[PDB]
């Protein structure tokens, strides 16, 4: 093969590479934060809905 | 002249108008908490694939 094809596909491949390891390190980050926030979409623990909830009058006033 | 009530007729329910404002809130409570932003966006494919150690896809 030519030394120019293989300059410019070794130059993808470590372009290509950076781009994952950059985006690894991204996501790491990104579970610490989450997890330790609890804001994200992740990490979202169910809790109890409120549909359940009986709204009527109920037969003693004090609650 | 009183007529008593007939059978079923005290268990009605009936509507009242009275001149004292509704309570806004009289369970007392709190200022909700904010809640969690909801997902939005189109779904883009995932950036070069699995991003799992040595996998190209």
């Amino acid at each position: 093969d030519a030394p120019e094809k293989n300059y410019e596909r070794t130059m993808a491949i470590l372009q290509i590479e950076s781009e994952k390891a950059e985006l690894r390190l991204k996501e790491l980050e990104v579970r610490r934060l989450m997890r330790a926030k609890g804001d994200g979409p992740w990490f979202q623990y169910p809790t109890i809905d409120k549909a359940l909830i009986d709204h009527s009058p109920k037969a003693t006033p004090d609650n | 002249g009183w007529v008593r009530p007939d059978l079923g007729e005290l268990s009605k329910v009936t509507k009242v108008k009275t001149d004292r404002p509704l309570p806004e809130n009289p369970y007392h409570s709190r200022a909700r908490p904010e809640p969690n932003p909801e997902v939005e966006g189109d779904l883009k494919p995932a950036r070069h694939g699995s991003r799992l150690f040595f996998w190209t896809m």
